[PDB]
């Protein structure tokens, strides 16, 4: 907004944040089945 | 019917005499915990 290499790093940071969320989701799927149901487990 | 019984998972396994008045005490606790995770 002030002024009328850094983007590829922000993209590699967004990809790193995306991969970390995918591992978190597979985790939460395993815990939800434990809470449930033999077929669900 | 004999389909229902006690120490069912494996027949004459571990050879526990105590189990018949304790493994019963344990299995309802193990089942009781399961309902506490559900709610």
């Amino acid at each position: 907004k002030g002024k009328t290499s850094d983007a590829q790093i922000f993209g590699k940071f967004d990809t790193f944040v995306r991969r970390l969320q995918k591992l978190i989701e597979i985790f939460s799927n395993i815990q939800q089945f434990n809470a449930l149901l033999e077929g669900m487990d | 019917s004999p389909n229902l019984c006690k120490s069912g998972p494996e027949i004459k396994q571990t050879e526990d005499k105590k189990a018949m008045e304790e493994f019963k005490n344990v299995k309802i606790e193990d089942y009781e915990r399961e309902k506490m995770e559900n709610l």
